[PDB]
RNA sequence: ACUGCUCUUUAACAAUUUAUCAGAUCUGUGUGGGUGGCGUGUGGC
DNA sequence: GTTATCCGCTCACAATGCCACACGCGCTGCTCGG
DNA sequence: CCGAGCAGCATCATTACTTGTGAGCGGATAAC
């Protein structure tokens, strides 16, 4: 069988991919309008989170819904929660770079059960639920093989809306280049955690991230073999935007690895 | 894993149920109650003595030694605990490995 | 006046009406109505009319206890303990067993209240499942529960008629796993 | 039924025959034990116990027994002996008169 | 008997912004592939 | 009274290796099931 | 109706002479 919520989720993600791709060869209609330092909201953004609110509504007309657009929609069941992320890195959005996903996650009791993401332009539809597991489109998610820092491929996106940190991040990140292989930097936290889960990165860090998007990925790494924390192995994660997550060994060196670096401000 | 602790038949539906596969079965049977306890409306007192209960099953499982027994049924001897199957003469220990 | 609290037993894994029996028959026995108001032992009926337990199905609240309008008193407590099948008073320390407080009587019988006034069919559905069909009209095929309904009872179910997904108004009598 | 069957199928001291030599067989029907029910079992017998005690003689035999872990502890009735209406044993004796 | 008298020759468009001269593979059926765990007891050395 | 001292009691923890052979290893009124 | 499966059971007192040893703990016993 399937999770039916699972089921939903991934019907909505799927009308929501197709809307996302069919706009995508039209950038004569698609503007960019900022929110934020350098946090574009498109309209296409706006078309696909009420496409997906749409589609859910449908078969959940009480459950509390939230967007970074729309702030929190409640419903008169606030038990179930619905975290989504139309659009992951509005900005490789606009540059029209074609490597984006749209994030739907569904916490119970404020403990995250399902989520999904999916990727439109490679088709890659990662689906984890607790309990059962993460796959790729119908390939078991068992992380990276690493144990160590060596080889192992990094990926990490930056405090590009949070800045006053930049030094310690890229102190950090010299740090972490005398023992790890190489970096990535792909411009979405949804698609880097998915990768993670698929492990096609050996693990992943970042900081300043919102509450709504690595709650598509958590899970998903979560039940991929992989572990997250925040920087000092505790849980003020969903607050602090500040996630570093990989198989656990791996975590484990880069914990102790970062532990001294770190400016006592994120602590 | 389920091979570790497998579960062999006999000429019939005779199935040979090692005491690994009992405790669970107890262990998860009282996790189950006690979950479907929880969500509907958990009378205090209830509530208290079985997840009392569970802690017990649950250290049986761990190990059947301590705080009393958990013998098994129509065999009146104890059902091999975790712990039993490292320690003693029969433990992988001093039977498998070494 | 002494006024007799609510206590809990624990009873045995299949025991449960047997010993609520034989509890009212020692009252009878020692005569202690007084002291022994009554012995509850809540109970649930899950009514499906097919899929192997037909036409009702017999649930309780939570087994292995009994719950009685005892009054604390010593000749109470061994008239408890001096009974067929029964595990010391489920509560505090044993000898001082410890009342169920008076808001867990009154939320347990508004449970009761409920449960008795609906018969609701449990093992129910959640929009989003799939599920095939056993019914003539739809044999075998499968869709996915896109409502579920209780009164009407009708299964707004979307499955594949003539290429474009469509709702179907087939009911609980019909369904697959599920 | 179960009860009944239960000790005479599967009890410590119930034991289908050493049925493989006549003799072997009748040494195996009167043969006394101390482990079982009620008994000492062989890991704390304890080195004393296992010896022979002078009222022994003529009693119970003071030679055969299995060689082994468990001495003393599986011993065989002596020939002429015979148990008493408690439960003891008892040995036949020639009453000796004045000469 | 006792609410009920023409209104006047059939569906009534979405498509949209550099730009161009259009810009070899269609195979197999060679083949590995179609009762034990534990306990107890006995005896032996 | 304090403060530590030591002691009686309790409880955990060990029991040769092999072999070989033999024997045996849910149940019971609930659940279901037609 | 009645056979076949099944779900969680101290099934009261189910007792139980040591085995020998070590460690720890609650409580008697004595110094300041
Ligand atoms: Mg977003």
């Amino acid at each position: 069988a399937m999770h039916p919520m699972l089921n939903i989720a991934v019907r909505a993600a799927r009308k929501a991919g197709n809307l996302i791709a069919k706009n995508y060869e039209t950038p004569d209609a698609v503007e960019a309008s900022q929110k934020g330092s350098n946090d574009f909201v498109t309209n296409v953004d706006k078309a696909a989170e009420a496409v997906i609110i749409d589609t859910i509504r449908k078969s959940y007309p009480q459950h509390t819904i939230i967007t970074e657009e729309s702030g929190e929609l409640e419903g008169t069941d606030q038990d179930v929660q619905w975290v989504i992320d139309p659009l992951d890195g509005t900005t490789n959005f606009i540059k029209r770079l074609p490597h984006f996903a749209v994030s739907i996650a569904v916490r119970i009791k404020g403990r995250t059960e399902v989520a999904v993401v999916y990727d439109p332009m490679r088709n890659e539809l990662f689906t984890a639920t607790r309990g059962q597991g993460a796959q790729l489109n119908g390939y078991r998610l068992r992380g990276s093989t690493a144990r160590d820092l060596d080889g192992t491929i990094l990926a990490t996106g930056f405090p590009f809306k949070a800045k006053q940190y930049a030094t310690t991040y890229i102190n950090i990140v010299g740090k972490l280049f005398n023992e790890c292989a190489d970096f990535r930097r792909t411009g979405s936290a949804a698609l880097d955690l998915a990768y993670v889960a698929a492990g096609r990165v050996d693990g992943f860090f970042e900081i300043g991230l919102r509450p709504w998007d690595f709650a598509a990925g958590e899970l998903l790494v979560r039940e991929a073999g992989g572990i997250v924390s925040d920087f000092t192995g505790g849980h003020n994660y969903m607050l602090t935007g500040n996630i570093v997550a990989g198989n656990p060994r791996v975590v484990k060196a880069m914990l102790a690895n970062m532990r001294d670096e770190l400016s006592d401000a994120l602590k | 894993p389920p091979d570790l602790r497998p579960l062999v038949p006999l000429d019939g539906g005779r199935f040979a149920t090692s005491d690994l596969n009992d405790l669970y079965r107890r262990v998860i049977n009282r996790n189950n109650r006690l979950k479907r306890l929880l969500d509907l409306a958990a009378p205090d007192i209830i509530v208290r003595n079985e997840k009392r209960m569970l802690q017990e099953a649950v250290d049986a499982l761990l190990d059947n030694g301590r705080r009393g027994r958990a013998i098994t049924g129509s065999n009146k001897r104890p059902l091999k605990s975790l712990a039993d199957m490292i320690k003693g003469k029969q433990g992988r220990f001093r039977q498998n490995l070494l | 006046a002494p006024k007799k609290r609510w206590y809990v037993v624990q009873a045995f894994s299949g025991f449960e009406g047997r010993v609520a029996t034989s509890l009212r028959e020692h009252i009878k026995l020692h005569n202690m109505e007084d002291l022994f108001g009554e012995v509850m032992v809540p109970t649930e009926e899950v009514v499906e009319i097919r899929g192997g337990q037909r036409r009702k199905s017999e649930r309780k609240f939570f087994p292995g206890y009994v719950l009685v309008q005892m009054v604390m008193n010593d000749a109470s407590w061994h008239l408890v303990r001096s009974v067929p099948r029964v595990m010391g008073f489920i509560g505090g320390t044993s000898d001082r067993p410890a009342p169920i407080s008076d808001k867990e009587v009154d939320a347990i019988m508004n449970r009761l209240q409920q449960v008795g006034d609906k018969p609701r069919p449990k093992t129910l559905f959640e929009p989003g499942e799939m599920v095939r069909v056993n019914d003539g009209p739809f044999a075998d095929f499968n869709g996915v529960v896109e409502e579920v309904d209780y009164e009407k009872s009708r299964l707004k179910v979307s499955v594949s008629i003539f290429g474009r997904a469509t709702p179907v108004e087939l009911d609980f009598s019909q369904v697959e796993k599920a | 039924s179960a009860a009944v069957k239960e000790f005479f199928g599967s009890s410590q001291l119930s034991q289908f025959m050493d049925q493989n030599n006549p003799l072997s067989e009748i040494t195996h029907k009167r043969r006394i034990s101390a482990l079982g029910p009620g008994g000492l079992t062989r890991e704390r017998a304890g080195f004393e116990v296992r010896d022979v005690h002078p009222t022994h003689y003529g009693r119970v035999c003071p030679i055969e027994t299995p060689e082994g872990p468990n001495i003393g502890l599986i011993n065989s009735l002596s020939v002429y002996a015979q148990t008493n209406e408690y439960g003891f044993l008892e040995t036949p004796y020639r009453k000796v008169t004045d000469g």
